[PDB]
Parts: C-alpha cells; structure tokens; sequence
RNA sequence: ACGUACGACCAUACCCAGUGGAAAGCACGGCAUCCCGUCCGCUCUGCCCUAGUUAAGCCACUGAGGGCCCGGUUAGUAGUUGGGUCGGGACCAGCGAAUCCCGGGUGUUGUACGU
RNA sequence: GUCCUAAGGGGGGCUCAUGGAGAACAGAAAUCUCCAGUAGAACAAAAGGGUAAAAGUCCCCUUGAUUUUGAUUUUUGU
RNA sequence: AGCGAAUGAUUAGGGACUCGGGGGCGCCUUCAUCCAUUCUCUGUAAGAAGCCCUUGUUACU
C-alpha cells in the first residue's frame, strides 16, 4: 500500500470562503506588484 | 363524575391498567365537554405523562394535546407547546365558554378574497365583497385556497 | 435463562377439595357406563415389608 | 466562649397552618396569618396525591409565613405565653432549633370573628449565631465551624435563661 | 444507620476546581469571556475585572494566557484619597472615579491617551466612544469587555458605574443603558438627571439631608467621618468634579497608605518570625513513638 | 480525564495552518465531534475557523489511501509533539552549524544511534565481587 | 515570606476533629432614603468603614484519622515474540507488567497592588 | 376506527434522589425548619456515555424549528 | 439484544361483605368476591519543496 502523492500547491476548495476571498485579492495585488 | 373517575381510577395505589383506563375515559369526556375540569386537576392529570407506564404516558399526552387545541390556558407554560404559546402571546386564542356560539358577521376568508381581488385589480391597473359582489364559485374556491394558505402560514 | 417461576409450586390443591375430588371420582369408577368429558384436562394424577423387618432384626 | 459574637439569636420564626383542604378554609387561614404577621402569607400545594387524606397534587393544602426581626420575638413570646412557658425536651432539634404547636389562634390575643373560625398553628423558631452570612452568601460560600454551630443543650439553656421556661 | 461518608464515597469523590470550591470563579461565564476566535489568532481580549470589597473596589485590565492571567493596568478605590475622595470609597461615585482612573491609566500605557479622550464633562447620557479623526485616518477605540464576577447584574449596580467610568474615560465597552440607575423598565427611557446625580454622588447627599432633617442620631452614627472632616452635602459635586479633573490631569499619582512601612526583605523577615513550622521527620517519629508508648500503657 | 469542568487552556492555544495536531475526542461536549474512527489520529491543519479547525487525515481503503478533510472543534484537538523533536533539532543544528562554521572545526551534523561502548577500567577496591551459586543459600535454608 | 484580585495545573488541594493567627488586607458587621428584589433587606441591591470581634469564613500547625498522591519492592516474576529431528514443561535469542507488602508525604506557581 | 410517536433559543436565580433530627390534629404517608447529601435525581436507553452557580428545575423575553450558496463525514444522487 | 421489588408468591386466623353468585325460609345464610395481612432485592515526524532575515499585496483581522 503505497502512500499517495501530494501536490505542492493544494486546491483551496474546502477552505473558509472569507479567507479565500481575501487571499485571491491578495494574490492579484501581488501579481500586479510583480508585473510592476 | 370526572372527580370520581380521577379518585377511583388514577391514584397512587391504583394499577397501571386502571390508571390508563381512567385517564382514557377522562380524555373522552374532555373531548366531548372540556369545561368539566378544574385547572389544578387538569395539570395534575397532565403530569402523569412522566409515568413509566406507556399506557398512562400516552393517555396523559392525549389529554394534554386535546387541551392544547381546545383550551391551552389551563395547561402549564411548560406543557402548552409552541403554537399554543404563540397564540396566547399574540392574542388570537380566546377562552372557551359555556353556551358560546360563533357570531361571524363576515364569511371566513372574505378579507383574504377581497385582498386577492384588490391585488388583481392593482395588477390590471399596472398592466364590501359580501355586500355588493356576487359570490362566484371560482371566487369561493380561491377564497378557500387563500384561507388554507393563511392557515398554513399561521401554523408555520 | 434464569427465572423466578422455576422455583415456585405449579399446581396446588387443598385437603377438602382433594378428598371430595377423590370420593367423587371413585364413585365415577363405580359405574362402568359413565365416562368423563375432557379427561385430558382433569387432574387424574392425583387419583392414580415383613422380610425387611425380619432381616433388620436378625441378620 | 464568652465572645460577644457567639450569642444566640433568632434567625427566623415560621408559622404554618396545614389545612388539608382547598378553598375558603385555606383562604381564611391565610387571612389569619396575614393579620397576625403583617405580611402576605404563601400557599403550599400538595406534592403527591394521597387518597386517604383527600388531597391531590397541585391542590393548595397549606399556608405559611416566615417572620424575622423583633416581630418574630413578639410572636414567639405570645405563643410561649399560650404554651405557659413550658416545653418538652424532644421539641429541641439536634441542630439548635425548636418548635411547638397551638390548637386555637384566639389564645394569641386575636379576636374571635365567627366568619373566620378557629385554626391552630405550628410555630418553628430557627436559631443562629452572628456569622451565618458565611453559609448564606453567594460569593465565597463556606461552612459554619463546629465550635460555632448551636447545640441542643445551648438552645435549652438559652430558652430557660431568656423566656424563664421549664423544659421537662 | 446509613453512613453516606464512607471510604467508597471518599474514593469516588471528584472535587471541583479550586477557585470554584472557594466560590470565587464562574468558569461557565469565564470561558465565554476569555475565548478568542481562532481566525483572529494572538489578538488579546482585554477584560475589565471589577470586584467589590467591604472597604475597597478592585478594577483591572486582564488578559488571558495559557499559564495565567496578566494585569495590564489596575486602579483601586483607596487611591482616590490622593485625588481628594477620602470618604465613601465603595459608593457609586467612587466606582465611577475608579473606572475613569483605570481608563486613563490604560490609555496612557497604550499611548492613545491624547487620541482617545472621552466625554470630559459627565452628563449622564448613554454614549459609547467611537472612531477618532486621526490625521493618518480612522482609529478604532480601544475595546474591553466587562467582567462583574458573581455580582447580580441588577439595575443600579456599581459594576455598571465602573463600566460608565471606563466608557467616559475612553474605552469602548459595549453596553446598554437599561442597567443604569436612572432607567425605567415600563417607559424604556433612561433618566439623564438621575444618572448624573449618581455620577456626582447626589444620592448620598440627599440621604444626609434627609437624615439630618429626620433622624439626627442615625445621621451622627452613620455619617460621622463626613462631620469630622467637614464635608457637606452641597460640596460633594464639586469634590467629585475636582477629583475627575485631577484624574484626567495626572493619572499616575502616588498615595501613601499611612500603614506601617518597611521593605520587602523586612516584611519577609517579620513574616518568617511569625510563622509556625512543620515538625521534622524525626520529631514526627518521636511523637509517634510517644503515642505508641501511651497506647502500650493503655 | 475527570468528570466536570473542562480546563480552560484548551481555548487559549493558537492554531495555524500546517500545524500537526492529534484528535482526542472530549466526551463532555457533543458539538463538533468527528466520527468514531479518526479518533486518536494525527493530521495537518488546512483550515482554521472561529471555533474549529480543519484536519487532513489519510484513511486506508482496500489497497489504497484516500485523503479526508475533517472539521473538528478546538476542544477535541491537541498540539502534537511529533515534530517537536524536529523543530528543536533544526534550531539546535542551525545555530551549532553557524558556530562551527565561525570557529572552523567541523562538528557532528547527524544524530547517531547507540554505538558500542568503549574500553574502561573497573576497580575492585571497596567493591569486591560476591560469589553466587545457581540457587541462593538463604533460599535453600 | 504574608494578604488581596484574576488565574494555571485541579484532593499532596477533599472530608472529619482540635490549636494559634504580629502588620495590613479579608471577613463577620451597622443602617433600609435612593437603585433593586423578596412571604420575610434571609439572599440580592443601595448607604456607612464609625463601633465591636478574630467567634465563624480564610491562613498556618497538629492526627499511629478516612481519602488521595509519589517511591521501592513484588520481579527480569507473570505474560509475550521467534528456534530446535528438545522432552513427554525445560533450555536458546529476546522484550517485559500490575497487584499484595515496605514506606514516605498532605500543594507548587504567573501577573498586578500592598503589608 | 380513536390515542401516542415528544417545545426549541437567549439570559438570570436555585440545587436534585435520599437519610437523620424537630412542629396541634398529623400517624408509615398531607405542609413547615435545620444539617448531611459527587448525582445515587432529571434530561423521552429502565442497569450505555455526558451534565451541578448546569445540559436539571423555576422565572422574563422569544420563535436560529428562518432564507441562500458551496465544502466535509457516514460512502452518482440523496 | 434481553431480565428487572417495574418481580414472583402467601392469604389459615381478620374484616368488608349481599345481591358478587347461589341456597333455604323481605329475612338469614353456603360458597365465593376482594381487601386488610405478610414473604421474596494502530496514527504522525525524522528537511534544499527545509530553516532564518528583509520586503510588499489584501476587500480578512
């Protein structure tokens, strides 16, 4: 019985919707920060 | 008669079957005439639902439920239930009295039928009933449906 | 399974009742043309040493 | 032992009339207790149904009133004057309380009203020492010490000293 | 002949908490007081602990940690003698003054003392501190939650006097007006004048006026120190107003308690002098041998 | 766990995502329990809420493992010291390696298992050996 | 070190008896006008800190007390994992308890303000 | 054919079953008072688990016993 | 899952009994009715995707 593989960046599906909503906007903000 | 049934049948030395039969008979008499009770006696008999006998429990719960629909004021505030307490708080439930008969000046659901007719008139404009308007059978069916919907809303 | 009714008397009868029953049933056996009805449900179980002494006294 | 906060005092006096039946008799007994104590009495229902007593549960069968302060001493003095300042030794409890009973309330000095009738009473005097707030308060409630608890003998001597009574 | 307290009862006995056996802590309320939302993480939840003693009032800022509670700031009612109030340190006005002093101390310690100044003249109106117009932006007021302990929260309690003191000092304590000593349940309207009277201690003043008019002996028995230090019923309002002004001026005044004064080491030495000590193992064995000899003689 | 009051430091532990925690179901409080299985199991926090945390466990089914995400209240979870021996080791090894690089002398960087003991001298002064028979002579008496 | 407030472990802290308590702090206490709640100012709430008292709470000490806790032993014993072309349980390689008994104890500690 | 398939939420106050000792009628059993009382009561599992300033009981207001969308467990939809 | 002083018995001696039933001459009775009595308690971790410092983004706090 081999241990299943895991992903480096897991899917934010079961996470708190408020924290996910803030986190996506934070990702967009740092995205334009890196584009600048 | 109810006091004698309570004393002879529903007592501490009485058997469970005797108590259940007495409480069932008391429940039947209370369905036929509810004003026979005293409030203290009715609360005492409703307290028999905590009995370990299933028959005594179900007989006492039947008596309590009967007085829940009929006359919830005698029942204790713990025993009234949801709809009884809401009705007594809002004021719709009225005390039952000897010889009191219904004296409705208007038909049941006539206000709801008039409200539906006014809503239809308002919709037509956007696009008293018993005294003047003729009672159509379709209008009577709509009034019955509105009364059923209002009863369901009051139950909810 | 353990139960209290294993250790109780299952059939009891009094002195006068047993004596009257035995006397009546004996009077019924006196007549050979009279037979019982439902005899399977009737308590019919109730109805139905010189050498040793000499050997004891002298072996 | 002689410390002035170890002196015995009356915590309360409770007057009880158990009529055994509801209605006008209990109402007039409550009237008697109200006019005697000056306070509104409280009713007591039966807690279980007894067939041989003719009572049932939730039916009001008794009335009582609790009086404290010098009014309790005055009422106790009147009751003891009725009981001729004489008690039997069983009447004192092991916890330091005592009590007695009268058969006619007109012996207390109350007038005879023919509509009211005649009712007897149970007097129960509960004693205390200063420092019972330790066991009665809400925050930091504790227990009274064994040296501070009242003894039956101490209650008997206090009764014989104050009310010059005869315990026998 | 039942013996309820036997060895089986003592072995199956499970004690309560120590501070509940002492009757000092209500853990059911304390849990709801000290739980912070886990998505808010290490954000402290400041509580105004208020406790009332026969001769003192204890008001504190308390934070909760996993191994104990920390006192951020503390103000006591006996420290009002340095501000002027040397009479009636357990009444409603002294509770208000202690709450105001605690609020000023905690705001000075935080550094928001000038940004958050509450209502400077006490009016008796139901107000809560709101966001201040900071030059940087909007600064939310400092928040603390009231902890009355095992006090019955009736209308007119001084646990709400300390609450009003902190609310006038500048702490955002969420609160309602229905437990202030001017509220009528039937009308559901607060009486601002009666509340201000309780703020400035006018109920005590009219009590001394009524006693001086009717029962002079009871007045002299109760309000004896008021007579001795010559403070009147009409001067209480000015005394409490001057005390509030001095509290807002210098929140960290030091008061000499007039008690005997030594150092920590000196008090330690004195307490060790007045301290009976446990017997040693040798002494306990010697007295056990003496008891054994007494039993052998018996 | 005794009956009565729940200790209050259960509510004062701060929980973050990625932490390793175990599930000890408290019988007193019924709200927020996991299933009967997933009791005594250890997992990773993936979601933290106001009064509960989300734990990733790996259940086994047939010949494979399935990831499970469970929402368990803070009253039933406890910090796990499984990675305490890793965090203390990484901090100690980091500072020790920094000190060793500063000093110049290399040190042991990996934990070593139980090696056999080296040679030493045991003196019989005041510790003279006693001779033992297969059965004790006092026992034979 | 001794108190007070909030506490962490939650009987080494509990229960039953006695003995003592400098300083302050506690507590009992005194009064029912106002706020408030009661059959009863008992509890709660308001006012007093003046008087009285350590009587009780509380603290400390004592007990061949009950209970609880911690060590030795019990014991390399019971039990358990592998081996033999071992006997009709014992050896080999190893892991490894708790009772019963013998004793000890009878609370540590954080923050803040004081004595 | 009649009857039963169970009132939830918030806040506050108080302890239950039972035992001992006492009070005219009153006693085995009516009401009242004190002390002891780790749950031996109650909560709709008759000897399961859990609860004592409560999850029990009483009092005051109330129907979160309400709409909407995903996630997880028991395991395509439920 | 089932059992349960929530059980299984005893009732001779005491009553109430009376139309409960029945008999004899409205009256007594003979059984019988009951009641009064009593007995029985295996998960996770052992790193380069890890650790530390600095720095932003946010509508979350």
């Amino acid at each position: 019985i081999k241990k299943p593989k895991t992903q480096r960046y897991p899917s934010l599906k079961g996470t708190d919707p408020k924290f996910r909503r803030n986190h996506r906007h934070a990702l967009h903000g740092t995205a334009k920060a890196l584009k600048e | 008669l109810v006091v004698k049934i309570a004393n002879e049948f529903v007592s501490e030395a009485s058997a469970a079957e005797v108590a259940a039969a007495g409480l069932n008979a008391i429940r039947e008499v209370a369905m036929r005439q509810p004003l026979c009770m005293s409030e203290t006696l009715l609360q005492d008999l409703v307290l028999y639902q905590k009995s370990k006998d299933k028959g005594v429990m179900m007989a006492a719960k039947g008596l309590q439920s009967l007085y829940r629909e009929v006359y919830p004021e005698m029942l204790q505030k713990k025993f009234r239930g949801k709809e009884a307490t809401m009705g007594l708080r809002a004021g719709e439930i009225k005390p039952l009295k000897f010889g009191e008969e219904e004296a409705a000046e208007d038909i049941e659901g006539i206000e709801l039928l008039e409200k539906y007719k006014e809503e239809q008139k308002k919709k037509k404009v956007e696009q008293k009933l018993a005294t003047t308007t003729i009672l159509t059978p379709a209008d009577l069916a709509k009034l019955k449906e509105l009364r059923q919907q209002a009863k369901l809303d009051k139950m909810l | 399974e353990p139960n209290r009714k294993w250790f109780t008397n299952t059939r009891v009868i009094s002195q006068d009742t047993l004596q009257s029953f035995r006397e009546a049933m004996a009077e019924k056996q006196k007549d050979p043309y009279t037979v019982l009805l439902k005899s399977n449900k009737l308590p019919m179980s109730l109805i139905r040493h010189q050498a040793k002494m000499t050997i004891e006294r002298e072996p | 032992a002689q410390n002035p906060m170890r002196e015995l005092r009356i915590q309360k006096l409770v007057l009880n009339i158990s009529v055994g039946e509801s209605g006008d008799r209990l109402t007039r007994a409550a009237k008697v207790l109200e006019q005697l104590s000056g306070q509104t009495p409280v009713y007591s229902k039966a807690r279980y149904t007894v067939r041989q007593f003719g009572i049932r549960r939730n039916e009001k069968i008794a009335v009582h009133v609790t009086v404290r302060g010098p009014k309790a001493e005055e009422i106790l003095e009147r009751g003891l004057k009725v009981k001729e300042y004489e008690l039997r030794r069983r009447n004192f409890s092991e916890t330091g309380n005592f009590g007695f009973g009268i058969s006619e309330h007109i012996d207390l000095g109350i007038k005879y009203d023919p509509s009211i009738g005649i009712y007897g009473m149970d007097f129960y005097c509960c004693m205390t020492r200063p420092g019972e707030r330790v066991a009665k308060r809400r925050r930091c409630k504790s227990r009274i010490g064994a040296s501070h608890r009242i003894t039956r003998e101490e209650t008997i001597r206090w009764f014989k000293q104050r009310f010059d009574g005869i315990v026998r | 002949h039942k013996l309820v307290k036997n060895s089986a009862y003592y072995s199956r006995f499970q004690t309560k908490f120590k501070r509940r056996r002492q009757g000092k802590t209500d853990y059911y309320a304390r849990k709801r007081l000290i739980t912070q939302a886990k998505n808010k993480y290490n954000a402290p939840k400041y509580r105004l602990v208020v406790r009332f003693t026969n001769r003192d009032i204890i008001t504190q800022m308390v934070t909760s940690e996993i191994n104990g509670d920390k006192i951020f700031a503390a103000a006591y009612s006996h420290e009002l003698r340095a501000y002027g109030i040397n009479h009636g340190l357990t009444n409603w006005a002294a509770a208000y003054a202690t709450g105001l002093l605690l609020a000023r101390r905690v705001l000075a310690k935080l550094g928001l003392d000038k940004t958050f100044t509450g209502v400077e003249e006490p009016n008796g109106e139901y107000t809560l501190t709101e966001a201040a117009e900071t030059e940087d932006g909007e600064r939310r007021p400092f928040k603390a939650i009231l902890d009355v302990g095992l006090a019955r929260t009736s209308t007119g309690a001084r646990v709400f006097g300390v609450m009003k003191g902190a609310s006038d000092g500048g702490i955002f304590i969420p609160h309602s007006e229905n437990r202030f000593p001017g509220y009528d349940i039937e009308t559901e309207e607060l009486d601002t004048e009666v509340l201000k009277k309780y703020i400035y201690g006018g109920h005590v003043a009219e009590y001394m006026e009524t006693l001086a008019d009717d029962d002079e002996e009871r007045y002299k028995s109760q309000f004896v120190k008021y007579i001795e230090d010559d403070v009147e019923a009409d001067s209480l309002e000015e005394l409490y107003a001057e005390a509030h002004k001095q509290i807002r001026a210098d929140p960290f005044r030091k008061y000499v308690s007039d008690a005997p004064k030594k150092s920590k080491e000196e008090w330690k030495a004195e307490s060790l002098k007045y301290k009976k000590a446990k017997l040693s193992r040798e002494e306990r064995k010697a007295r056990v041998e003496a008891k054994i000899k007494q039993l052998l003689a018996e | 766990r005794k009956h009565g009051q729940i200790p209050l430091s259960t509510y004062l532990r701060t929980y973050r995502v990625g932490d390793i925690v175990d599930i000890k179901v408290n019988g007193a409080v019924q709200k927020g329990m996991p299933h009967k299985f997933y009791h005594g199991k250890t997992g990773v926090v993936y979601n933290v809420t106001k009064s509960a945390v989300g734990v990733i466990v790996y259940k086994r089914v047939k010949h494979r493992y399935i990831e499970k995400r469970i929402n368990v209240r803070i009253e039933h979870v406890k910090p796990s010291r499984s990675r305490e021996d890793f965090l203390r080791r990484v901090k100690e090894n980091a500072e020790l390696k920094k000190k060793a690089k500063a000093e110049g002398v290399p040190v042991q960087l990996k934990r070593q298992p139980a090696m056999p003991r080296e040679a030493h001298t045991v003196s019989i002064a005041d510790n003279k050996p006693v001779t033992l028979a297969p059965v004790a002579y006092e026992t034979t008496i």
